[PDB]
């Protein structure tokens, strides 16, 4: 379960900065 | 727009990156109580 | 109509359902933690 | 709790699951 | 819209917010695994 | 657990101006 949370938390904080960038972009 | 829907899919898929973290943490979450109780039993 | 109103509405909405599953997550691990120091400080 | 969140968690997933379909239905 | 455009910078950053607050209860669950494990092998 | 509870004070308040914001908007 470590793994497969730390994989999404990992994908989630890249996922976030692009949307920021996106946002920001509008 | 498309760029405002490839955010609105980019902040969709981030809730599901979420919702998928915090379902795996509970997984983890009933892991240690069920620890926790079974060393508590043990001792006290 | 708006055409992104319903997404936006529904987003707003997931994001309260996360906060309130973190915030019972949080209950929950709070309780764990307290166990897992009061039997460290229990145990002789 | 453990039942709570599961609920909350349920929850979750139904909205998440009508929010990519509204999400297809826009694009 | 542009109407929307304050929403969508809040939903944005309640994002940021929520994933903070998982990241932080992830950290504090690894703890917990590591305090249950040391407490497992103290006990047997 | 602090920095936990800050973290959580500051999601509930930007929730509430979500609300506010999406009322608005409709």
């Amino acid at each position: 379960y470590t793994s497969l949370i730390h994989s999404l938390i990992e994908e989630s904080q890249n996922q976030q900065e692009k949307n920021e960038q996106e946002l920001l972009e509008l | 727009t498309v760029q405002a829907r490839q955010l609105l899919s980019g902040i969709v898929q981030q809730q599901n990156n979420l919702l998928r973290a915090i379902e795996a943490q509970q997984h983890l979450l009933q892991l240690t109580v069920w620890g926790i109780k079974q060393l508590q039993a043990r001792i006290l």
